[PDB]
C-alpha cells in the first residue's frame, strides 16, 4: 500500500542511522531481543552502569577487501569493539558486564558482480591455534586482534617453529576454523549477502553466555565469521575487488564492578 | 502442550493448483529454511501420520552411560621395589570421544551426572599363588581438598570426601551427583582465558591457556585396592561411565568433523580428510 | 507417594481384559531426598524449531514472496 | 542409515531446462548452492554409535 | 559405504607374484567374505577369492586355488591378495567387493549377490613381454 | 468376549433321528470344512465340558525362551600368537531349529523380544595357574554402527549402543526389546528379492539373493570378556535364550517337514525322507 | 497402580477362609515406563476359526447341502 | 499487501511444479476451464478410465532453439504427448478418450535480448499440404511427428516428385501455414513470450471437439504454434541463440473402449 | 546343494507361463555356471512341507465329478500396506493334481487348464521413470 519493503530499512541506536535498500530482512538470534540483567536472574550486588545512548549505537570498524583470493574474514565480541569510545572506555574501567549487539555487514557491488558470503555468528567461536606440538597455545594478543579482525586459511600451517613459536589460530575455512565442516555452518544464527539478491546483513544478537554477566575482557561471548561461499567474480576481468564493512552496535549495557583502569598487553 | 511422545500431524489431501501463491521459491539468504511440507509441491492424499520423536529428545538422546576413562590400579608383594600403585583422575568428559562429541552438538548444558563404576582385576605374574578378593575406595576429592600421596596417607580416611567401597565381584558401583556447574550450565566451548596478561606485568605473570578455565575443574577420582600387600600381584582396572540424565541444552554447533586432539579445539596435519571421493555426476 | 504414569503401547497382547487395550499404567516411587537421585521420567516436552529456522524479523508467510 | 538395496530412497538430480543466458561483460559462468533439511514429519529411531569419529588406541 | 580404494597395477610376467590390495578402513557391516572381481574383456566380470570377515571362509574359485590366497590385516583394515605363479590367461581388471552384513557370505559363502560397494579397478597384464 | 481360559461348549442330549438334514454329507471342494459335533453323527448325552484352550494360545505356545546361538569368547596369555577371541554374532532365530520352526507356522508376527544371557566359563590349558572372576561386556552394535575389530578398540566404549556388562557367577542377564521391525510385523518369509537387475545393468550389479531382505538385519550382538591378559588362558560360553513375549502372529502355514537348510527354505539332497513304513491295511 | 487380576483355580486346598473357594487374586505392579518391559499377562481372547475353515462367500448351513 | 504478482506464478499438477518469475498472467482459451464428461453430454456406455495424477502432469518435449532464421515451430495435442509416460499408454490401449492440457512454454533471455513469439493454440489446426497436384494428400506420419513437432517455412515449395511424393505438410509461415493471414492468429487464445517484459506463456485448453469424445489416435483437437512476431537479437552479434521449452499437461484425463494395444507405423 | 537362496530374479519370476513342481529332487552339480532355478519336490509342496497341510491355506479342489472351476478371492497380504511389487511377490498359485487324470481306458488323456485372474482395488504411488528388468 505504502510501499513498504523488508529490503529497505533504517535501524537507529542513538546519533547513528543506518539505512538500506537491497536487505533481506533481519535476524534476530534464536528469536530473542536483547535486553537487561533481570532482578531474578541477577548476581552481582553493586548497582551496574547502564551507558545507554552512549556505549549503545553504530560503530564502524576498519574496512576490508574482497577479491578472488580471500578466504574469510573474522572478528569476536566485544572485542571488535575494545576501542570504540565509551563502550570501550565502559568496558576497561569495569570487572564485569553484559551486552547484546546489532551486527550490520555491508558489501554492495553491481548487478553484473557475483558472489555469495556467509555471515555466521558463532556464539563461543573458540578458534583453532597453528601448532601441532602444544594444545589451547594461541596466546591473548593473537586470539583478540580487536577491531581489524582476523582472516581463514585454506591450507593448515603448523608451526614448526620450537623455539619462540608463533602462537596464533590457523582456522582453516571448512572446518569454520573449529573441525567442523563450514557446511553445517547454518545452524547459527546467519545471512547469506548474495550480490544479486543483498548488499548487507543484519543480525541481531542477544548476550549469550553460561551466566548472567562475565568478564568482557578475559571473555568473548560472540564471534563473527564472513566468508565467502560463491566466488567473487565481475565481468571478465582477473582481479576483481569489492569493499566489505562492518559496523556493531551494542545494546542493553551494562556493567559493574566499577574500578581502576584495566591496560592490557595487547602485543 | 506437544509432548516428545505424540504423533506429529497427519499429511492433507491436496489437488491441483495454479495462481499465485509461491511456496516453492523463496530466498535462503535471508536466513531462514522454507518451512514447507509435500502438499505444497506434490499432489499428496489424506494421511493418519502415527511416528513420533519419542525418540530423539534431548533426554533419549544421552539416555545412556560412556565410558569416560579407565584408570589402573593393582597390589602388588611387599618385597617390592616400585610404590604399590594408586590411579588419580581428573574428571572430564573429554578422554574419550564418543560422549565427548554428543556433548558438543550444544554450547551450553545442564544436567545431573549419575556415574557407574565397572572394575576388573587380574593376574600378572605367572605364578600359583593365590589372592583374597578385593574391595576397591573411590574417594572424590574435589578441587582444594588433599590429594593421596601414598596408598596409605591419611587422606584415604575420608572425613568429607565422597567415597565408595566396592567389593569385587559385586553390582558395579553407581552413585549420582546434582548440577555442580559453577556457572549457570556447564560450558563446552569457551572463547577465553583465565588471566588477563596486563601492561605492566611480566608476560609470564599474564599468560593462560586459550579456553581454559575454573568452569570445569571438578578435582579427581582417587582408587585403590584396599587390601594390604599381597604376595602375588593382582592388576585391576576401573571402568567409568557417566549418564548425563535430566539433562538441557543450549545452542547447537555442528558435530565435530575432524577427529580431537587435546581437550581444545585444535586439530592435527593429515587427519583434516573427511570426506571421500564422489563424482558430481554419478549417484 | 507413588508416582504412576502412562505407557504409549506399542504391540498389543491378544490382550484387553489386562493387557493390551485398557491403559496400561506403571508406579514409580522416589526414595531419595535429592532430586539428582531420581531417575528419568522421560516424558518430555516439544517446541517449535522456529528459534533456529525462521530467526526472522519479519513474519515468514511460505506462500508469499520471501522478498517482497 | 545404511547403504541398502531394500531401504533404498531414490535419486536425485538437476538439469537444465532452458539454459543460463546472461549478456555481455557478465561472468559467463556461475555457481550453485544446496541446502538440505527435514519436513516437520520426519523421525528417526534406534540409537546407535555413530562411525564418523573414532579414537585410535 | 566403507572407503574402497584398490591399487597395484604390475604387469608381470608369466610366473611372478603379485600383491592386490583394498581398503575398508570404515567400518559399516564389513566387508565379509570381501571379494575380488576379475573382468576379462574377452569374457566378463567373474567372482575369485574370499575370507569371512571375522572367520576363516576363505571360498576359492577353481582356477585360482592354491596360487591365489586371500587375507587381510584386522587392524590396518586392507584386504590383500598374494597372486603367485600368474598365468597369461589371469590378465583382467580385478575389483575388490564389500559384502555387509556377513551373512552374505556365509548363505551364498562367495561374494557376488550380496555385494553393495563397488572397487575401482586395477589393470593386471601377466604377458610374454 | 472369549477369553483364552474359558471353558468351551458343552455337548448335548441327542436322541434317534431319520429326515432330509444332512450333516454327514458335504464337499469339501468348496474350500469348506463341516463343522460339525458329535451330536450330529451319534447319539450322545448332556455333558458338561470342563476343558480349555488356555494353554494353546499364541502367547502360551510361544511363553518360552530359546537357545538361539552360542557365543564364543577367550581370555588368554599376554604372551600369545594369536589374538585374544571376541565373538560377533547377527541377530537371527535361524541359527537354531527349535525355536525357528514354531515360528514358521505363520508367516508373519508381532513380538517384543525378551533375551536372557547364560554365561560359562572353563580352564583349557591343563595348569595349576588362577582367574579371577570376568565381568563380559555384551553390547548391541545395530547395522550401521562400527564393530569391534579389537578387543580393546574404541568401540567399547558404548556411548549409544546398548552394552549389558554381565558379572560371572550371578543372574544370567535379561533384557527387552520392542517391536523393531522396519515392516508393521516381522516376515518370516519373503517371497523376492532387495535389488532389481535392471536390462541396462550388468547381470552382477543387479544381483540379489532370494527371500533376502533388511526386513531382518538387527545388527549383531559383540562380546567379550572386559578382564585384561591373564596369564593361563580361560573359556568361555555365552547362551542366549530369545521369548517372544506380547505375541501376535498370521497366516498360517504348514511346518517345517525336512531338517533345514540354510536361512532360507532350500532343502538338501537324501533329507527328503520324513515318513516312515507303514502298510495299507494294518493298525 | 498395581494391577490385580483372578486366578482360575485348579486344584483346591482343603480352604475357603483363605483359599480354595472364595476368588484368590494376585497383583502385578509395571515397574517400567516402556511397554516392552512389562511380563505377559496370560489374559487374551479366543476367536472364530471361520476365517480358515469356511473361508467361503456363500453361508454354510451344516445340515444342509454343501452343494445345492 | 504480501507482494503478490501475476508475473509470479506457480502451477501443480501431480508430482511436478512449474515456478515463474516473468509471466504474464495466464490464459484459460475460451474462458472455459478443463473439465470431465458430463453424463448430461455422455456417448459412450462403458464405465471410463480417470488416470488422474498418472497422466494428468507436466510433461517437458524435446527443447528446441531460437535463431534469426528460425520461421517457426508446432505441436498437435494429444500428438505430442504420444509416448509421454503413463497418458500414452493410455491412449495407445483405449479406442476413444478426452483431455484438457496446461501448455507452459519456456523462453527467457536477457535485459539486453530482443524479440516476440507468438504462442497460439489453434483448435484443428489442419495444416497445409505440400503438393500442387494432390489435395489433402499429406500421410500420418508426416502429420503427426509427435514431440519433435514440426516447422513453417518463409517460401512455398511444391514437391514435384510424382514418383514418390513426399507427402508432408509445408506450413507457410504468413499464412499461418492454413491459408490465413497470421496477423488474425489472435483471434485464438494466445499469448506473447515478448523477451523485455516476459520469459513465459501459459495456456489452458479444454477439451475441444465436434463431439464429447474421439479417438485421439486418429484426430488432433489442438495445435501449437509459435512463431516469431519480433526478430531474435542480442546486443551486436550475428548469430544469437536462446532455447525455447514446452511442458504440457494433461488436465480431466479421461478414456473408454478399453482394448488391445495400438500399433501405429509412425514412419 | 552347494549354496543357498541361490534362485536368481529371471528364474524365479517366469510370469504368465509360470513353472511347475517336479516329483524328483535333482541337485544342481554344473558348478562353473549353475542353473540357479528353483527344484519344487511336489509332496513337500515345494517348500519343504508337507502337501498335505496345504490345505491350511485358502483353497478349493477342482473334482472333476462335481466341480469345473476354482474361484479364489485373495486380499493384499504383506507385512506392509504396499510394496515393490516388481521385487516382490505377495502371493503364489499352486495347482497340483491329489488324485490322477483317467478317463475310460485310454493311456495318455488329456485336458486344458486355463486361469483367469484379475486384479482388485488395483493401486499404485511412487510414480517415475519406466521399468526395464531383465528378464532373461
Ligand atoms: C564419589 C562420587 C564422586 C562425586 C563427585 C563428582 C564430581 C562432579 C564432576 C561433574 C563434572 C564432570 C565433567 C563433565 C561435564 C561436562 O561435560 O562439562
Ligand atoms: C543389548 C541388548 C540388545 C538390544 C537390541 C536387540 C536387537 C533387536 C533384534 C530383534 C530381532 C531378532 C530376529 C528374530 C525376529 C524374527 O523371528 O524374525
Amino acid at each position: 500500500a505504502c510501499g513498504y519493503s523488508d529490503r529497505v530499512l533504517q535501524l537507529t541506536l542513538g546519533n547513528s542511522t543506518i539505512t538500506t535498500q537491497e536487505a533481506a530482512n533481519s535476524v534476530v538470534a534464536y528469536g530473542r531481543w536483547p535486553e537487561y540483567l533481570r532482578d531474578s536472574e541477577a548476581n552481582p550486588v553493586d548497582q551496574p552502569t547502564e551507558p545507554d545512548v552512549a556505549a549503545c549505537r553504530f560503530y564502524t570498524l576498519d574496512t576490508v577487501s574482497w577479491t578472488k583470493e580471500s578466504r574469510g574474514w573474522w572478528w569476536k565480541l566485544p572485542d571488535a569493539l575494545r576501542d570504540m569510545g565509551l563502550f570501550g572506555q565502559n568496558m576497561y574501567y569495569h570487572y564485569l558486564g553484559r551486552s547484546g549487539y546489532t551486527v550490520h555487514v555491508q558489501c554492495n557491488a553491481s548487478k553484473f558482480h557475483q558472489g555469495a558470503l556467509g555471515v555466521f555468528a558463532v556464539p563461543e567461536m573458540c578458534l583453532a591455534g597453528d601448532s601441532n606440538t602444544t594444545t589451547m597455545h594461541t596466546s591473548y594478543q593473537n586470539a583478540n586482534p580487536g577491531e581489524k579482525g582476523g582472516t581463514f586459511t585454506g591450507t593448515f600451517t603448523p608451526d614448526n617453529n620450537q623455539t619462540s613459536p608463533a602462537r596464533r589460530f590457523c582456522p582453516v575455512d571448512y572446518l569454520l576454523g573449529n573441525g567442523t565442516l563450514l557446511g553445517n555452518a547454518f545452524v547459527f544464527p546467519h545471512q547469506i549477502i548474495n550480490l544479486r539478491t543483498n548488499n548487507c546483513a543484519t543480525l541481531v544478537l542477544p548476550y549469550v553466555n553460561s551466566l548472567s554477566i562475565d568478564s568482557m575482557v578475559k571473555h568473548n561471548n560472540w564471534g563473527i565469521a564472513i566468508l565467502p561461499l560463491a566466488p567473487l567474480n565481475f565481468a571478465s576481468e582477473s582481479s576483481p575487488e569489492i569493499p566489505i564493512t562492518l559496523t556493531i552496535a551494542p545494546m542493553c549495557c551494562e556493567f559493574n564492578g566499577l574500578r581502576n583502569i584495566t591496560l592490557p598487553r595487547l602485543q | 502442550a506437544a509432548t516428545s511422545r505424540d504423533a506429529l500431524p497427519n499429511t492433507e489431501a491436496s489437488g491441483p493448483t495454479h495462481s499465485k501463491e509461491i511456496p516453492a521459491l523463496t530466498a535462503v539468504e535471508t536466513g531462514a529454511t522454507n518451512p514447507l511440507v509435500p502438499s505444497d509441491t506434490v499432489q499428496t492424499r489424506h494421511v493418519v501420520q502415527h511416528r513420533s520423536r519419542s525418540e530423539s529428545s534431548i533426554e533419549s538422546f544421552f539416555a545412556r552411560g560412556a565410558c569416560v576413562t579407565i584408570m589402573t590400579v593393582d597390589n602388588p608383594a611387599s618385597t617390592t621395589n616400585k610404590d604399590k600403585l594408586f590411579a588419580v583422575w581428573k574428571i572430564t568428559y573429554k578422554d574419550t570421544v564418543q560422549l565427548r562429541r554428543k556433548l558438543e552438538f550444544f554450547t551450553y548444558s545442564r544436567f545431573d551426572m549419575e556415574l557407574t563404576f565397572v572394575v576388573t582385576a587380574n593376574f600378572t605374574e605367572t605364578n600359583n599363588g593365590h589372592a583374597l578378593n578385593q574391595v576397591y575406595q573411590i574417594m572424590y576429592v574435589p578441587p582444594g581438598a588433599p590429594v593421596p600421596e601414598k596408598w596409605d596417607d591419611y587422606t584415604w580416611q575420608t572425613s568429607s570426601n565422597p567415597s565408595i567401597f566396592y567389593t569385587y565381584g559385586t553390582a558395579p558401583a553407581r552413585i549420582s551427583v546434582p548440577y555442580v556447574g559453577i556457572s549457570n550450565a556447564y560450558s563446552h566451548f569457551y572463547d577465553g582465558f583465565s588471566k588477563v596478561p596486563l601492561k605492566d606485568q611480566s608476560a609470564a605473570l599474564g599468560d593462560s591457556l586459550y579456553g581454559a578455565a575454573s568452569l570445569n575443574d571438578f578435582g579427581i577420582l582417587a582408587v585403590r585396592v584396599v587390601n594390604d600387600h599381597n604376595p602375588t600381584k593382582v592388576t585391576s582396572k576401573i571402568r567409568v561411565y557417566l549418564k548425563p540424565k535430566h539433562i538441557r541444552v543450549w545452542c547447537p554447533r555442528p558435530p565435530r568433523a575432524v577427529a580431537y586432539y587435546g581437550p581444545g579445539v585444535d586439530y592435527k596435519d593429515g587427519t583434516l580428510t573427511p570426506l571421500s571421493t564422489k563424482d558430481l555426476t554419478t549417484y | 507417594g507413588a508416582q504412576v504414569s502412562s505407557q504409549k503401547v506399542g504391540a498389543h497382547e491378544n490382550s484387553n481384559r489386562a493387557y493390551g487395550g485398557s491403559t496400561i499404567n506403571y508406579t514409580t516411587i522416589n526414595y531419595y531426598r535429592d532430586s539428582a537421585s531420581n531417575a528419568a521420567s522421560k516424558q518430555d516436552f516439544s517446541q517449535d524449531p522456529s528459534k533456529f529456522t525462521e530467526p526472522i524479523k519479519d513474519v515468514l508467510i511460505k506462500t508469499a514472496p520471501m522478498l517482497n | 542409515t545404511i547403504d541398502d538395496s531394500f531401504t533404498e530412497g531414490g535419486y536425485i538430480s538437476v538439469f537444465y531446462q532452458t539454459r543460463i543466458v546472461v549478456p555481455l561483460s557478465t561472468p559467463r559462468e556461475m555457481d550453485i548452492l544446496g541446502f538440505v533439511s527435514a519436513c516437520n514429519d520426519f523421525s528417526v529411531r534406534l540409537l546407535r554409535d555413530t562411525t564418523h569419529i573414532e579414537q585410535k588406541a | 559405504q566403507v572407503q574402497l580404494q584398490e591399487s597395484g597395477g604390475g604387469s608381470v610376467q608369466t610366473g611372478g607374484s603379485l600383491r592386490l590390495s583394498c581398503a575398508a578402513s570404515e567400518y559399516t557391516q564389513s566387508s565379509a567374505c570381501m571379494g575380488w572381481f576379475r573382468q576379462a574383456p574377452g569374457k566378463e566380470r567373474e567372482g575369485v577369492a574370499g575370507i569371512s570377515r571375522f572367520f576363516g571362509t576363505a571360498y576359492y574359485a577353481d582356477s585360482v586355488k592354491g596360487r591365489f590366497t586371500i587375507s587381510q590385516d584386522k587392524a590396518k583394515n586392507t584386504v590383500y591378495l598374494q597372486m603367485n605363479s600368474l598365468k597369461p590367461e589371469d590378465t583382467a581388471i580385478y575389483y575388490c567387493a564389500a559384502g555387509q552384513g556377513c551373512l552374505t557370505t556365509i548363505q551364498a559363502l562367495g561374494g557376488a549377490y550380496g555385494y553393495n560397494a563397488w572397487g575401482q579397478g586395477t589393470q593386471v597384464t601377466v604377458s610374454s613381454h
